RNA sequence: AAACUUUCAACAACGGAUCUCUUGGUUCUGGCAUCGAUGAAGAACGCAGCGAAAUGCGAUAAGUAAUGUGAAUUGCAGAAUUCCGUGAAUCAUCGAAUCUUUGAACGCACAUUGCGCCCGCCGGUAUUCCGGCGGGCAUGCCUGUUCGAGCGUCAU
RNA sequence: CCCACCCAUACCCCGCCCUCAGGGUAGAAACGAUGCCCUGAGGAGUAGGCGGCCGUGGAGGUCAGUGACGAAGCCUAGGGCGUGAGCCCGGGUCGAACGGCCUCUAGUGCAGAUCUUGGUGGUAGUAGCAAAUACUUCAAUGAGAACUUGAAGGACCGAAGUGGGGAAAGGUUCCAUGUGAACAGCGGUUGGACAUGGGUUAGUCGAUCCUAAGCCAUAGGGAAGUUCCGUUUCAAAGGGGCAC
RNA sequence: CGGGACCGAGGACCGCGCUCUGCAAGGAUGCUGGCGUAAUGGUCACCAGCGACCCGUCUUGAAACACGGACCAAGGAGUCAAGGUUUUGCGCGAGUGUUUGGGUGUAAAACCCGCACGCGUAAUGAAAGUGAACGUAGGUGAGAGCUUCGGCGCAUCAUCGAC
RNA sequence: AGGUUGACCUCGGAUCAGGUAGGAGGACCCGCUGAACUUAAGCAUAUCAAUAAGCGGAGGAAAAGAAACCAACAGGGAUUGCCCUAGUAACGGCGAGUGAAGCGGCAACAGCUCAAAUUUGAAAGCUGGCUUCGGCCCGCGUUGUAAUUUGGAGAGGAUGCUUUGGGCGAGGCUCCUUCUGAGUUCCCUGGAACGGGACGCCACAGAGGGUGAGAGCCCCGUAUAGUUGGAAGCCAAGCCUGUGUAAAGCUCCUUCGACGAGUCGAGUAGUUUGGGAAUGCUGCUCAAAAUGGGAGGUAAAUUUCUUCUAAAGCUAAAUACCGGCCAGAGACCGAUAGCGCACAAGUAGAGUGAUCGAAAGAUGAAAAGCACUUUGAAAAGAGGGUUAAAUAGCACGUGAAAUUGUUGAAAGGGAAGCGCUUGUGACCAGACUUGCGCCCGGCGGAUCAUCCGGUGUUCUCACCGGUGCACUCCGCCGGGCUCAGGCCAG
């Protein structure tokens, strides 16, 4: 149950905010879980997905397919994974849209901003666990 | 007896904001108490008697103490509103009893007052010393200095030998005589004046 | 809105040979022109007797009758058949009314939801809690769009003493579905008789069961009501010796033979 | 007998009811006090590689700066990002700016892209001519300045 | 005058429904006692009055309710229950929710209002598509040519024109190329239609300047005021020259 | 003493009786045959015999006249508030009413508090004003119920008294 | 030089130096102006209504406000608002109707500034300019700018005690920022689990939303304490210092003690009010006073009494809010509803103009929006794929009725439709299929009766373990027999 007066449990307002969120909010909305190995390595459960990450699909008809993320279509709330495609009528290849909450990240695309994100998320997690313990 | 012949629907006031306004008033009271601490949230009020013959049986809280009451209590009129005492310059003391009651009220408040110095490092002799500054305090003068006995006691007991004899002739006859004398005060004065004039003329 | 149906310019075309005398939107060049207006039978008109905010939404109830109903609901909560008739799973409850020791709830003993859930399972409210957990369904109707999306049954009501037991048990019991808490000095009829049906399953603390008598002593202007019946056992009254010894002999039986 | 008209049924039409949905209304409650000559509200005209509108913006024109985030945008085209970075983005924030013609609207006018006046600067042979650019020129009233008028009251 | 016969929802007997009335039913082996058993009478109905039930949207409680192994809705010469409003089931279609019971609540039940909005018939392939004299041949284009083009003919406007240019008004209709549908009350390869581009060059032509009838500022006076009068006034309303 | 038609309500026994091993006496049993499925039954369409004006609406006493209706779907008209009044249910009762407000809260809920006030507890008069027991709160006649069987007598009605 | 040279006063000029107003908004607020429909049978008093429209002016509130008050009491004590007073006092053709206030309870409370005095041993005051920020100048002003005093008083005396100025400041609060628990474990259905089943886990978090169907644990968020970094304010425990040149308070007193004029008031006229004997406002005429003046809800004279102190001014809160901005909600509506507008809606369109003003949402989870072949000039058609489904084809969820086409059946000599009852044809729901009980025979087992112990009960009834040793119980299979069984009939 929500307590704070600034929190709204309105379905209409929640759906309006979700479907009219700007791009920087949609990045956080399109977050994906890490694999077990990455979670035990970084002490991080979830991260916003980005181009260049390697993912494995764990839901839908393309389950157990792995590949690099080639596009983050934030306008459609969907990602594109390499070789997870279909043929059109003509036989040309078109990517199949996968929601990021249906995949798990197996190899992070690592740069210093990403290490800063992982480090501050991890440090907050251990600080919260230590304070509550 | 239905007064609905004007455009009454334009001036309908509903009160759906009654709990919200109570919450707002309580929040304002909490803010005022926090801003005024450790002083009480209200000012000290005197005891007055309600006017008219309907309500003069009952006493209540008045606006402020009189200048005569402050003088008899020894509290200067410029110091009084700065230590939580309300002052009313319009009210006068026509009788000694209310004056004595309010003076005793001011003296009790002065005996219970803790006055902090303006500068902590330089206390004055009118100020409360630091060893006496710590005590259990009150924050509602309307509660701690309310109207204790608003009406007279409705029942007492006396010995049977202390029963009064009563007014001669009876209370009903006394009331009738008082009304008759009040109605005939002018006629008897005119008759006495005419009789005195006749006696002076034919002495 | 008070202006709905009336933000239009329209006038009747009068008695004639062709059309009805409803006012019609003036002007031209659009579909609205010449169409009926202002009528409760008209499309985009004003509704009949428009709803007003000065309807009587609230009901004033006598405080004595409120206290009577609360006392009746508390008395009904001590009758084990009424709990089953109201639908509580109380077959494993060791005693009704169920009183738990205040040492098991006071302080921070059940400040954690796991501890509160374990305590409920150990004292026997477990089947009622799981009944609530399994009873969750999607509501039929427009309440889903209006923010009342799910329905579920009511579970046990925990009554405690805030002075002796503290208030962390409220946080401990908060997240369990169907479980409600209430201070012993602020008992709510809307919880004691949900839906107007008597027999709510109540878990008491020992401090609350100690404080209940003082709670009902402190209600000024109210006394516990005297009943119009002293002995509720109608069978005992009717089959007592005192009544049966003065009765007339039976004039017939439960079934009558047909004479002709 | 068929055709025709009507009745009943199945499928197909016509039409958009019913059901389910809702980034919208409606009502209530709570919080806040902030437009404009330092040019508002409103109006017109423009601005994207590929837009008519809606949206955003003003010749710095679907935007500039700054701060934050940290890899997009996407309908097509074209380019990215040294990804171990002064950094993508139709991102968020927003304290620095730009802000056409107007409008209380202010040189005079305006059914005209009409006609002026003052002061500087630049260019074309240029003391005279031509052109461009910049800053100004409304009214009522207040305070002060300075220049005045009148046997209105006086002194000398 | 006589005999027989025919049939009303009337009368007689019997069954069933409902209403009313009168009885029975606890040391309860005892009951939706708001039930059950026994007996009798009665049955039209407008205005009007009262009672009980059915149905719809929403709310509390409850049914450990139904549901992608198919909710709701819809169709049904398929059935069951109810005097009835209705309720339930089967078959088909369909795709995400919905229902029973007790209370609560209302924007709660349609054949009519020359209603309201939307949709659809017969009339009916009907009434017409008949003012302005009129069209024809060959070739080309094209899927297709009376109403496209070229040539060949025949006619009309007949200089107060069916001609050549302008003012008002319109605003790209102008020109070239291309074109499915729609529009051109037929037809269309054509078009003022649709699509993409292009086109308007001034010291001398107009505007711009002047004043006309007239209109608006200023001074000043009215008016609560929006504002009204006033346009030469009861205004200090400015130009020029000379100077040891 | 024959001939025919329609019907069989009820569901252990109990009763009135008789022609009394039993019965025709407070309501149908016994025996037999075919079939066991569309045969009975039902629904729909049609033919046949008989029956049968087009619905509101208005008018007056009534008809007729008149007015509305091409068809279908969806809306579509005795509602809400205040103040009375009678009746029903409920709480308390010579009192009653927490909610203007305050306290409190799991926060428009629920729970709690009290001064004043409203209505009631007294009326009458224009007003000044005055203000309800002779009596077991009276007598008489009825009156449900109770009774120790002499009476006591509810509510209520009629009548005479008292304040 | 005096026919000059000046000082003032009033009135002007300047694109002089520096400023200010206009318009928008107007829900609420302060005024002005001001109807009629309506209701009174009609209708000039009246009512609607001191309302709508029109005009001027403000703010986050506005306005009101510290008594020329209420009262008649044992007196209350600025203003505002709620409850009550109270549908009361009172007003009212031919009556329809209208209608306050004091007290009382509460919310909130907060008090003050001038004019009338000589600083007169010192205009002690102030705008502007230039500044080296030390001041210096041009001026305003004595026709009065500071100090002092405001009726509660004060001034003058007397008298002896008290009072004060600066600077740090721990700490706390407000607002943005970093960060927060737990399954994508196994099976089945399914195109897709977010469904069903099993095993777990988190919970101060089981609010809400998203994700290919109902997700606490896939994702965003949700709960709670805190925890990174930053800015500006406010409150505040205390701590350092200067001290009395000066200002201030208290107590007493012979005395003094200025207090707002075309105003108050009166008459008259209009309007207004419950104040049509007692109200307010405005216009015209008259026009004050010094224990004076106002009020004391019936006119006047006389004598008293009681209350205040007008004709100058400021001020937070409690109160209002169909405007604006931000936010949270609902027993509200669900695309003919709800705002006119869920959509490029105050749009398209119409009107010279003021203004008037719509219609219109939904493929699918994902465009996967049909490759390729073939017929056609094309639109399209047919095959063949795509999809879970094209019985979803950008005419797109579902797809009712009116009305239409085809197919099948039937009827029809100037209407059809409907009621009762057969018949024919077509199409159907039930019912039935065997049950129970005895007598034999064959199997397969001992939860037959009795007794013993334990346990529970309704305290005499049961359950569990041992004993059965097969003429006793329990099932099954073959025969036989009685009874009861469906439809129509004699």
């Amino acid at each position: 149950m929500k307590v704070r007066p600034t929190v709204s449990s309105s379905r209409r307002k929640a759906r309006k905010a979700h479907f009219s969120a700007p791009s920087s909010v949609r990045r956080v909305i399109m977050s994906a879980p890490l694999s077990k190995e990455l979670r035990e390595k970084y002490n991080v459960r979830s991260i916003p997905i980005r181009k260049g990450d390697e993912v494995q699909i764990v839901r839908g008809a393309h389950k157990d397919k792995e590949g690099k993320v080639t596009s983050v279509y934030r306008l459609k709330y969907v990602i594109h994974v390499e070789r997870v495609t279909r043929e059109k009528a003509t036989g040309q290849t078109v990517p199949i849209g996968i929601h990021p909450s249906n995949v798990v990240i197996t190899k992070l695309h690592l740069d210093k901003d990403r290490e800063n994100i992982l480090a501050r998320i991890k440090a907050g997690r251990e600080q919260v666990a230590k304070a509550k313990g | 007896n239905n007064h609905f012949r004007k455009h009454w629907q334009r001036r309908v006031r509903c009160h759906f904001d009654q709990p919200g306004k109570k919450v707002t008033r309580r929040l304002a009271r909490r803010a005022k108490a926090a801003a005024l601490a450790p002083r009480p949230v209200d000012k000290l009020r005197p005891i007055v008697r309600c006017p008219t013959v309907k309500y003069n049986r009952r006493t209540r809280l008045g606006r402020g103490f009189t200048l005569e009451e402050l003088k008899a209590a020894g509290i200067p009129r410029l110091l009084a509103p700065t230590i939580g005492i309300a002052v009313d310059h319009r009210r006068k003391n026509l009788s000694e009893e209310s004056l004595a009651a309010n003076v005793q009220r001011l003296k009790d408040y002065k005996a219970r007052l803790i006055l902090f110095p303006r500068k902590s490092n330089k206390p004055k002799k009118a100020d409360t010393p630091k060893d006496q500054q710590t005590a259990e305090t009150t924050t509602s003068l309307r509660t701690s200095f309310g109207v204790e006995q608003p009406l007279a006691p409705g029942f007492t007991e006396i010995s049977k030998s202390e029963i009064p004899a009563g007014i001669e002739g009876g209370a009903y006859r006394a009331l009738r005589k008082a009304r008759s004398d009040a109605r005939l005060v002018g006629v008897r004065e005119k008759r006495a004046k005419e009789k005195a004039e006749a006696e002076a003329n034919k002495k | 809105s008070e202006k709905a149906g009336h933000q239009t310019s329209a006038e009747s075309w009068g008695t004639g040979r062709a059309v009805a005398r409803i006012p019609r939107v003036s002007g031209g060049g659009t579909h609205r022109a010449g169409q009926g207006a202002f009528g409760n039978m008209c499309r985009s008109g004003r509704m009949f007797a428009p709803t007003k905010i000065w309807r009587k939404w609230h009901v004033k109830i006598n405080q004595g009758q409120k206290r009577f109903a609360t006392a009746s609901a508390l008395a009904a909560s001590a009758v084990a058949p009424l709990l089953m008739a109201r639908g509580h799973q109380v077959s494993t409850v060791p005693e009704v009314p169920l009183v738990v020791d205040s040492a098991a709830v006071a302080g921070d003993a059940v400040a954690k939801t796991a501890a509160a859930y374990k305590l409920l399972k150990a004292i026997g409210a477990g089947p009622d809690v799981e009944k609530v957990k399994k009873s969750k369904k999607l509501r039929a109707g427009k309440g889903k769009m209006r923010g009342r999306r799910h329905r579920q049954r009511r579970g046990p009501l925990i009554v405690y003493s805030p002075e002796h037991d503290g208030k962390e048990l409220v946080k401990g019991f908060r997240n369990i579905p169907g479980v409600e808490t209430c201070p012993v000095d602020a008992l709510n009829l809307l919880q004691l008789a949900p839906g107007g049906h008597l027999g709510r399953f109540i878990v008491w603390t020992s401090a609350a069961i100690k404080q209940l008598d003082a709670v009902y002593e402190s209600k000024k202007g109210f006394f516990l009501p005297a009943n119009i019946v002293s002995q509720a056992d109608l069978s005992r009254l009717i089959n007592s010796t005192e009544i049966q010894s003065v009765l007339r002999a039976p004039k017939g039986e439960a079934r009558t033979k047909r004479a002709c």
